[PDB]
């Protein structure tokens, strides 16, 4: 019930795709992902890499987090990543969201769990 | 282990 490395892998990895297929990816995976249950999360990023690939990130590079902490790590390549963003015309119940799809280094924090 | 437990930003 939830611990911080399930809750990664619930609101962040989507292996079963190599990438964002509509514009309607995000509003379908936001609300399996349970991301719209209580409210309606505002932002959420979806990477469409291996879970084992997306763990070694913390064996990459050491950089600071946007906090000044410094448990950040880099992905040394670009990785297939969806951006989902609520629009303007959004509202619990009927959250609705931008799929922005992109390939991209992404920046992880880790915790030795 | 050592794992990811929040996705900080893109590029």
């Amino acid at each position: 019930k939830e611990t911080a490395a399930a809750k990664f892998e619930r609101q962040h990895m989507d292996s079963s795709t190599s990438a964002a297929s509509s514009s309607n990816y995000c509003n379908q995976m936001m609300k399996s992902r349970n991301l719209t249950k209580d409210r309606c999360k505002p932002v959420n990023t979806f990477v469409h890499e291996s879970l084992a690939d997306v763990q070694a990130v913390c064996s990459q590079k050491n950089v600071a987090c946007k906090n000044g902490q410094t448990n950040c790590y880099q992905s040394y390549s670009t990785m297939s990543i969806t951006d989902c963003r609520e629009t303007g015309s959004s509202k619990y119940p009927n959250c609705a969201y931008k799929t922005t799809q992109a390939n991209k280094h992404i920046i992880v924090a880790c915790e030795g769990n | 282990p050592y794992v990811p437990v929040h996705f900080a930003a893109s590029v």
